[PDB]
């Protein structure tokens, strides 16, 4: 207990450093990149240490030093639990990161804010530890908008860029939604439980956690763009594209889901809670793949397999499968990375283009990254001894092997076969066939650092998913006596998407007039879900804030209900009571009336 | 520099005064056309065409590109919602009635394949796991004074 | 002014084919495709009276129109691309040289020295073409945004500052 | 990006319109006036402007396709287009 | 060339099936003549200014003068106590909060209902 | 330590003595070694100079005490001099009263890390601890109001203790 | 070669 | 509390006979040690509020109030230095000698003792920033901004001085001390139902509540910059102050009659705040955001829970630095354009770095990013409202989710995007604003170092 | 997927219900049917600060397996027999259970048609 802990705290603080010289305007903003650089890897090098004794003995703890607010009966302190999902995270976390920025100083190079750039990626990097390391849900939530006004800003990094500026505003937008179920459980728990840490929450035995659980869900669902609160963590593609491969790559979209598995002691109490996350889940891997199965883009059809995975392991929550989705998540950052950049290098050496209908013949020209992206677009898949087979191949037989709706199972036997089919196009799109690429050619992937880059996470996205399951002891009763066919399922429902797609790329050659089918239409508009959701409720919205509430109950009732009909009232009666000609014989005729009925009238003698 | 008469004025109705404010707010007299009068206090101001500024053609020199306008036109009395940022009014290839049926029937139809789904709950043929020492009576949370009602199962 | 008959069909025209190449993607697929609607686009070439022409727009824009792609190739620096308008967040208006401090004025001499130069040019130009323009201009104001060139003698072209110094399109 | 440089714009400009099988190599010229110097008609234009679209990248408005006529002022309009001086 | 699409208010007709384009009578082409004339002064007298080198600061707007003073100032000028804004007025006024008084009155009372008796969950609720 | 096992009960710590029958050594022992000394070290030093340093000018510091006052209930109606002083004194109650619903949530919440997964069977008995005391702290000082004061907690301890006593008599039937 | 790259003056 | 009194006063007489140059440098230097001076009242003990002498006594309400009038004097002091350069000595010393006048009825108000002094400093704030917003405005339509905002306040005012002075022949006594510690509980006769609106609507009509609120987008938006900030930050929490004050007595009514101030609180910010998302001038956003801003603290001082007056105090204090802010933020882009319109100066961050950070956590403040106070503040309101009544939750968070729509809003459409190129006058930013600004931010960082001196006494 | 055809396109009834069944006592048909007994004791379970889903039978062969994990450190590529042992057991457990569920099975299939057999007789 004298390292890990400790280590830990040296850990975070270390990444704050480079803020600190920042800030201080001591730094050299020329080498600060690299300053960045050396501070990431080294942060990931003593992220290392506090597996050794988690490995050895499993040791966890929770630290809590400096009181905050004492708020009578809830004290309040900065707090971060350190359990089996932290502590292996930050080195998942670290060594990603370090990785990413390695490539985006290559490729991020061409912008005078490169210096502000990578101290943005810094500034998220605490944000999302201070998520990851916490103990109570403040803390998380600290980090919760902390990423998501860094996405805001990561997203506009061309404050120019109308359509960037649109990405944040609807990154933010959707994040804030998700945030209402945050609230929903702060207010539960400070209420019903009255507590805010973690330990206390989950020991207190709530077990009637239906509104936190909700609360908890709606969380999620923003935060890992569940449908409804999809389409932002597409739309974050249109920043830069390390930013890509960044905070939304497989970095921030994540952090919902791992409130979902923080949460798990009382998320399983449920079972109606229980199930609609899977339900969700399920909705978002068969719509995000079936948009990107007819696409022309790279990033954005991988961005929907991201959502579509995003929705893949808290599915597994819904089965209460918390740690085996956690591992799936590391995994899944791995490899969905680790194509991100690789589709990034691709882009930077083929003149900033998306579309896949202009790439092509780039297999021999574009060597490394070819075997890069080839690996991942199927390790996405999990060819068995793999990263993805150690979670997705678990996954799928763990939902099948369990007590589910009937049509939980098929959605995820439908995600892998859907994932694989465009997971096979975007390859053939890009380095086979021909190139539909403009005649100068340019294509080059020489850099070193984009080749160190990448070729650390080659190493991960292979090797991980086999020393990382044999380095965490199983959490749930393994699944021994199995009718067979349910786990091959899994390997088989992979390859004749593959195979299908393989034919549907070669009738791309074949010279048949082809017409624009409805399927086509449908997934290129996402499904028409932007079409309309960011169209008709929104101006709905939007347009009745004038029309009413603006100027009809504001500016033409409320001073017309009160101020303007008093004053008309003094101003209309003030004449009558002014307007006098001046007749003496007048005047003194109201005197009469006066002195008359001041008595015997109205008796005021009497 | 401003003057009543290129102020904006009450409602217009003799067609005199709607040539006066055409001059005023920059159009021909054939394209002013103000809003219903219905009392809702538009009055002067004209209902130009329900556009965003998405469907603005950017290769036209815009006195201000980065919304799409230019100098000493006239300008729409709800632009704010209608810029290219907000909601747009630009045609979509897809009629909006048949892409608005479609997201009407699909998640209609993603409910119900599901609720069938809830009524018909799968499962693996397989018994249920009888936890030893009464389902971990105490370690669940039992109450340590009263034994347990023991939840003990023979081998099969 | 108004879009001219044969006008308006080389913009739909164009598009068409931009579509065609979106559907098609391979280069061959869509060479063969373009050929077979450019004789297609010639099958009627000859229209005589001006009518039927009318009725061949309505269906050839018809065709077109429903000819786009669902997400049809859109350039990097096309109208709504993933370049375009990416770098405005750089590009600064050019008299913002003159609000600098006089460290970086003279720490930047030569350049300041040519932009003096460029700011008096600017003068003479500015007086010599607003009274090239008044007389250039005929009465009833400018018929079109066309503007009148520099014919004169050593004149410089009125109405040239701002398209001169124009934010250059990488402004880096 | 390299500094692509108008040399190099106008040299593959001029080799694509020679490479037009249309257009053939010992009648094109500088100034080739494609309804005129070279006997074009106006869908050939379009085929020609969207050629260079896809050859050089970057984009030509549909209101300066048609005026482009010649290969000169082909080489100074993507001159004026990304400003080049060298 | 299809069944064709349907203009919404929120996505217009296009420029293509827009019955105009391919209708265009001689005054309606005649139309666009001096709408690009006003246009083209227009865009002049901004030139005269924008390239300008003695003018400084920023030059008056009139159409947004003209925007904001029509949304603030000319409401209440051109506002009438119409039966349909009154309407309009009612049901957006003393509607919404009438709304919301039951809904959050009746919660209240069947909130409070059970708290007399001891019917609610409160054990671990010492804060307030 | 400062405080004491019957303010803070901290359960004993065992220590699971290893058994490394694999051929290849440990990599934690020396990795924490290694921390030891060349961290540990130079900030052990430098604490004792921080001890010593104490050591040689310590002065003193006391607590504040509190000689109890009559209570609201002997108090007088609109005698603003001895119900001032039932008044703070009852306040100073409530303070001392949050501070120890502060001090049985730290202990029940040092018992569920404690008992690790077993917090569910080992912590009940801090838990039903905690209960007891909230329970008795909702009837004490909850629902007073924003404006609470010893009046207002008495008027809740009369309302209480009358209708027990009403139901007592109930109960008696 | 280098351009001219124009900046507000950050001395303030 | 004449320690800061008698140095308060003692201000205008050397800020009416100083130079004809020094008026500026002399009164923000004297303000801020006044300021300094002011920071040692910070200091409160368990419950006893410091009892300095008979007509003055503070606690851990009034001080935090008290410092941010004290700290905020010298900012106006150096905000008005710029339109207030073209203008006589004698009139400059007039405007000093208003907003110093301002202050010292300020620091009365707070730490008066009974209701009645209190009462008589709290509207007395009225004439100082009339002159202000009337005499020193910008626009033709000032004098009817003027007689709206005095109106308003007067209309409410009148009835709370005629249940005040018959508390004091009812009870015997109008002390705030006596008040509470004699307090009874109040009867539901039908007089008592006016008994107890009489003392409210006067600090309501200031909030301001909805519908009893357009005099706040009528002056704020009109007033000079300088008072801006002053009726903003401070003026309008004069109802807060007073409220927590005065519903020590008017007990048990709350339970009743809240309602119909209640929701119409509750549909109020999320009515609020969606005009926010949809004005054209840019000081009309802020003024009302203030409103949607101070709704929720209605709500939190009328539901009378211990963790809503705590969640009252911190968003008191937290909006006050924050509308001064954006007002000021405002005051900078208005002076060199000329206007208010929001996208007539869209897209400025290229032109304006430190500027495009002043909006950047002044709006994210406006968010209220965690831990800022701003949410300290919200979230202890969101709790105690859902502990007296679940559905609440769905408003006010809809409203602070509207509330974020916004807040980013104005910078997407001051300074994300493209310059105006015939704009030529954006120079290079002063320092002045520009230091306005770091010492408007660094206090609420600071704060959110160590809170626990701006929840009130209530904690 | 079989016993779902049987029940959801066959017979409810026929297919053992998996959140009701076993619905016969176990000691009925088989007299003294020996219970399935503990290897580690509870205070095994306790000590180890095991979960309660794998606090099963199992769980005795699980305690061996962190321990020989605990102590393989460095390696991660021993541990063999340990699971050959505990998924075994969760093999023929899992067996147990599929047992009983035919167990259950064949009771609500032969109680069924003979109750419908005296259906016929009468
Ligand atoms: C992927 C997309 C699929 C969906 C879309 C596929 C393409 C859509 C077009 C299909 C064929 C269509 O008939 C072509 C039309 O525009 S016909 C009507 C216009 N024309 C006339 O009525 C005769 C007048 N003639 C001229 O205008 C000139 O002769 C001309 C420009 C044609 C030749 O050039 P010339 O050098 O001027
Ligand atoms: C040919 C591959 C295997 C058959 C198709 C997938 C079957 C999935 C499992 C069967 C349905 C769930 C219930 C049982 O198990």
């Amino acid at each position: 207990m004298n390292p890990f802990a400790s280590l830990t705290l040296t850990t975070l603080i270390i990444l704050t450093i480079p803020i600190m010289m920042s800030n201080s305007n001591i730094y050299k903003t020329n080498l600060y990149p690299n300053y960045v650089k050396t501070t990431v890897s080294y942060a990931f090098t003593l992220s290392l240490v506090p597996l050794l004794m988690f490995m050895h003995t499993g040791q966890e703890m929770i630290i809590s030093n400096w009181h905050w607010m004492t708020l009578q009966t809830v004290e309040l302190s900065l707090s971060f639990k350190m359990d089996y999902f932290s502590v292996m995270f930050i080195p998942v976390a670290l060594f990603v990161t370090w990785s990413i920025m390695e490539f985006s100083m290559w490729y991020m190079h061409s912008d005078p804010f490169i210096n502000r750039f990578f101290k943005y990626l810094v500034l998220f990097l605490i944000t999302m530890m201070i998520l990851v390391t916490a103990n109570n849900l403040f803390q998380l939530f600290i980090g919760w908008e902390g990423v998501g006004i860094m996405s805001f800003l990561l997203i506009g990094w061309w404050h120019g860029r109308t359509d960037a500026n649109t990405a944040a505003l609807q990154a933010i937008l959707y994040n804030r939604i998700g945030d209402i179920g945050f609230v929903l459980s702060m207010a539960w728990f400070l209420t019903h439980s009255n507590a805010w840490d973690l330990q206390q929450i989950f020991m207190l035995n709530n077990e009637c956690p239906n509104m936190p659980l909700i609360g908890l869900l709606l969380a999620a669902a923003g935060k890992s763009a569940q449908f409804g609160l999809h389409p932002w963590l597409p739309s974050a593609m249109e920043g830069p594209t390390p930013v890509s491969a960044l905070l939304h790559s497989s970095t921030m979209v994540v952090a919902g889901v791992f409130l979902l598995i923080r949460f798990y002691p009382l998320m399983e109490t449920n079972k109606l809670v229980q199930t609609m996350t899977l339900c969700l889940g399920a909705i978002t891997t068969l719509f995000t793949a079936l948009c990107a199965i007819t696409q022309n883009d790279i990033k954005k059809i991988v961005a929907f397999s991201t959502s579509s995975q995003l929705g893949l392991m808290m599915v597994t929550i819904g089965i209460n499968q918390p740690h085996l989705a956690f591992l799936h998540i590391c995994m899944h950052a791995f490899f969905k990375a680790m194509l991100f950049m690789c589709s990034g290098s691709i882009i930077h050496s083929l003149n900033d283009e998306q579309d896949i209908r202009k790439m092509g013949g780039l297999y021999k020209a574009m060597p490394f990254t070819t075997t890069a992206l080839i690996i991942g677009s199927l390790a996405l898949t999990g060819m068995p001894y793999l990263t993805g087979f150690y979670s997705k191949d678990l996954i799928i037989e763990a939902v099948n092997m369990s007590y589910t709706n009937a049509w939980a199972l098929l959605m995820t036997l439908i995600a892998t076969s859907l994932t694989a089919a465009y997971s096979t196009r975007i390859i053939f799109f890009a380095f086979l066939g021909k190139p539909r690429f403009p005649p100068l050619v340019l294509i080059n992937e020489n850099n070193p650092l984009l080749i160190n880059s990448i070729k650390r996470l080659l190493i991960g996205s292979i090797f991980a998913g086999f020393i990382i399951s044999n380095n965490i002891p199983p959490m749930t009763v393994p699944n021994t006596t199995m009718p067979l066919y349910m786990k091959m399922t899994a390997l088989i429902v992979t390859i004749m998407g593959f195979m299908l797609a393989l034919e549907l790329n070669n009738t791309t050659y074949y010279l048949k007039f082809k017409y624009p089918s409805q399927t086509y239409k449908f997934s290129n508009m996402l499904g028409y879900y932007p079409s309309i959701m960011h169209r008709l409720p929104t101006y709905h919205n939007l347009s009745m804030s004038q029309k009413s509430a603006s100027s009809l109950l504001d500016l033409i009732w409320l001073e017309t209900i009160l101020p303007k009909t008093t004053s008309f009232i003094q101003m209309k009666m003030s004449i009558m009571v002014s307007n006098q000609k001046g007749l003496i014989k007048l005047y003194f005729l109201s005197f009469l009336i006066t002195i008359m009925i001041s008595m015997t009238l109205f008796n005021y003698h009497e | 520099h401003v003057t009543k008469d290129m102020f904006p004025g009450p409602y217009p109705k003799t067609p005199e005064e709607r040539a006066a404010a055409a001059k005023k707010y920059n159009m021909r007299v054939e394209d002013y056309e103000p809003y219903p009068d219905d009392g809702m206090g538009y009055g002067d101001y004209p209902k130009l065409p329900d556009r965003s500024q998405q469907e603005r053609d950017p290769w036209y020199d815009w006195d201000h590109p980065d919304l799409r306008l230019n100098w000493g036109e006239p300008i729409h009395w709800d632009l704010d919602m209608y810029i290219r940022n907000r909601v747009d009014t630009s045609p979509t290839p897809v009629s909006w009635n048949t892409m608005c049926k479609h997201l009407s029937g699909f998640v209609a139809f993603m409910l119900f394949m599901f609720w069938v789904g809830e009524i018909y709950p799968s499962y693996q043929p397989v018994g249920p796991k009888q936890y030893p020492y009464n389902d971990l009576y105490l370690e669940r949370g039992g109450d340590p004074t009263k034994e347990p009602e023991p939840v003990v199962h023979y081998e099969i | 002014a108004y879009l001219t008959h044969q006008q308006k069909v080389l913009r739909l025209y164009k598009r068409a084919l931009r579509h065609l190449e979106s559907w098609c993607v391979h280069r061959d697929k869509y060479r063969y495709f373009a050929c077979l609607m450019r004789a297609r686009f010639d099958e009627h070439k000859n229209e005589k009276d001006m009518v039927k022409a009318t009725q061949l727009l309505r269906q050839a824009e018809e065709e077109f129109w429903y000819g786009q792609h669902p997400q049809p190739y859109i350039f990097p620096e096309s109208p709504g691309g993933t370049s375009y308008e990416r770098y405005e967040c750089y590009k600064v208006p050019e008299w913002c040289l003159d609000d600098w401090h006089p460290s970086e004025k003279a720490m930047y001499p030569d350049y300041f020295a040519k932009r003096e130069q460029w700011k008096r040019l600017r003068r003479e130009s500015w007086e010599r073409e607003v009274k090239q323009l008044q007389e250039e201009t005929p009465p009833g104001g400018p018929r079109t945004e066309a503007l009148p060139p520099a014919r004169k003698e050593g004149d410089l072209p009125p109405l040239w500052w701002h398209i001169v110094t124009r934010p250059r399109e990488r402004p880096m | 990006a390299p500094p692509l440089t108008l040399e190099a714009i106008k040299d593959r400009v001029l080799y694509v319109l020679k490479l037009y099988d249309k257009i053939d190599p010992e009648k094109l010229s500088v100034n080739s006036h494609f309804m005129k110097d070279l006997g074009l008609d106006s869908l050939d234009q379009v085929e020609i402007i969207m050629a260079m679209e896809d050859e050089f990248g970057f984009e030509i408005p549909d209101i300066d396709a048609e005026k482009l006529m010649c290969p000169q002022e082909i080489v100074d309009y993507i001159a004026d287009k990304k400003d080049v001086y060298e | 060339s299809f069944p064709k699409y349907k203009p919404s208010r929120l996505a217009t007709l296009p420029a293509t099936l827009d019955p105009a384009e391919y209708d265009i009578s001689p005054e309606t082409r005649k139309a666009q003549a001096e709408r690009l004339a006003i246009r083209s002064r227009l865009k002049r007298e901004y030139l005269l200014q924008y390239n300008d080198p003695n003018r400084l600061g920023v030059i008056e707007d009139p159409a947004l003068i003209r925007w904001t003073y029509a949304r603030s100032a000319n409401i209440y000028p051109n506002f009438r106590p119409t039966p349909k804004t009154s309407l309009l007025g009612a049901l957006f006024g003393i509607g919404p909060l009438f709304f919301w008084y039951y809904v959050f009155k009746t919660d209240r009372d069947k909130k409070e209902k059970l708290i007399q008796e001891g019917k609610l969950d409160q054990t671990f609720n010492i804060s307030y | 330590d400062s405080w004491d096992k019957d303010v803070y009960p901290e359960p004993p710590r065992r220590t699971p003595a290893p058994a490394p029958q694999t051929s290849l050594p440990n990599p934690v022992t020396y990795l924490t070694k290694i921390f030891d000394l060349l961290v540990d070290r130079p900030v052990t030093l430098a604490r004792e100079f921080i001890e010593q340093q104490h050591a040689k000018n310590r002065y003193y510091y006391y607590h504040r005490e509190f000689r109890r006052v009559p209570d609201i209930t002997e108090c007088e109606e609109k005698d603003i001099l001895c119900m001032f002083e039932a008044e703070m004194q009852w306040r100073r109650d409530y303070k001392v009263d949050q501070e120890i619903v502060n001090i049985i949530q730290e202990r029940l919440k040092a018992c569920q890390q404690r008992e690790g997964e077993s917090y569910r069977q080992n912590c009940a008995k801090e838990l039903e601890q905690f209960t007891q005391v909230s329970k008795a702290f909702q009837d004490r000082y909850s629902d007073l109001g924003a404006h609470y004061s010893a009046r207002k907690c008495l008027a809740k301890q009369k309302q209480r203790m009358l209708a027990e006593r009403k139901a007592a008599k109930e109960a008696a039937a | 070669k280098r351009l001219f790259i124009i900046k507000p003056s950050g001395f303030y | 509390m004449l320690k800061i009194i008698i140095p308060t006063t003692m201000l205008l007489p050397m800020t009416w006979m100083s130079k004809h140059n020094m008026i500026w440098i002399n009164a923000t230097v004297h303000s801020l040690l006044i300021s300094l001076i002011s920071l040692s009242l910070l200091n409160q003990l368990g419950e006893n509020s410091l009892n300095f002498s008979l007509t003055f006594f503070s606690d851990s309400l009034s001080a935090p109030l008290l410092v941010l009038t004290t700290w905020l004097l010298p900012l106006m002091l150096m905000a008005s230095q710029s339109h207030l350069s073209k203008e006589t000595t004698t009139r400059k010393k007039l405007y000093i000698t208003m907003l110093i006048l301002l202050q010292l009825f300020l620091i009365m108000t707070f730490t008066a003792t009974e209701l009645i002094l209190f009462y008589i400093l709290f509207e007395a704030t009225l004439v100082p920033t009339l002159i202000i917003i009337t005499r020193w405005g910008n626009q033709t339509e000032r004098l009817n901004a003027g007689l709206y905002f005095l109106f308003y306040t007067l209309a409410g005012s009148l009835p709370l001085l005629v249940a005040l002075v018959y508390i004091q022949n009812t009870t015997g006594s109008l002390n705030f001390l006596i008040i509470h510690y004699w307090s009874h509980p109040l009867s539901n006769s039908w007089s008592n139902i006016f008994m107890w609106l009489a003392c409210i609507m006067a600090f309501m009509v200031k909030m301001p509540l909805y519908g009893l609120h357009l005099w706040l987008p009528k002056a704020h938006v009109e007033a000079p910059i300088a008072g801006s900030m002053v009726l903003a930050a401070v003026l309008l929490k004069l109802g807060g102050y007073g409220m927590m004050r005065i519903t020590t007595i008017l007990n048990p009514l709350t339970n009743y009659m809240a309602y119909p101030f209640l929701m119409l609180s509750m549909w109020g910010m999320i009515m609020t705040s969606s005009i926010c998302l949809r004005q054209t001038d840019l000081k009309s956003l802020i003024a009302y955001s203030s409103v949607s801003h101070m709704a929720l603290v209605i709500v939190a001082i009328m539901i009378q829970t211990p963790w809503s007056f705590m969640g009252a105090t911190a968003l008191m204090i937290a909006h006050g630095l924050t509308s001064s802010m954006l007002f000021c933020l405002a005051n900078t882009n208005y002076e060199r354009v000329h206007s208010r319109t929001m996208i007539l100066a869209r897209g400025l961050q290229t032109l304006l770095p430190l500027m495009a950070t002043w909006w950047l956590m002044a709006s994210l403040t406006n968010l209220a990013l965690p831990p800022s106070i701003n949410l300290i503040g919200e979230l202890f309101i969101i709790t105690a409202s859902f502990s007296w009544s679940n559905i609440t939750i769905i408003l006010m968070g809809m409203n602070m989710m509207i509330t974020a729509l916004y807040s980013l809003y104005m910078l997407i459409t001051t300074q994300r995007g493209k310059y105006t190129h015939h704009i030529n006058n954006i120079k290079a930013s002063f320092t002045r604003e520009n230091a306005l600004m770091a010492l408007h931010i660094l206090p609420l960082l600071l704060l959110t170092l160590n809170p626990k001196m701006i929840l009130g006494p209530l904690y | 997927g079989a016993h779902l055809a049987r029940r959801y396109l066959g017979d409810a009834s026929k297919e053992p219900d998996p959140l009701r069944m076993p619905t016969f006592p176990p000691d009925y048909g088989f007299p003294e049917r020996k219970e399935r007994e503990m290897v580690a004791t509870q205070q095994e379970m306790n000590d180890a600060q095991l979960m309660l889903q794998q606090r099963d039978y199992c769980a005795h062969y699980l305690i061996q397996l962190l321990k020989c994990k605990r102590d393989s450190f460095p390696n991660f590529l021993a541990c063999k027999h340990e699971q050959h042992d505990w998924d075994y057991c969760e093999h023929l457990d899992y067996v147990k259970r599929m047992k009983e569920f035919e167990r259950e099975r064949r009771l609500l299939q032969r109680k069924k048609r003979r109750e419908q057999r005296e259906a016929e007789m009468a």
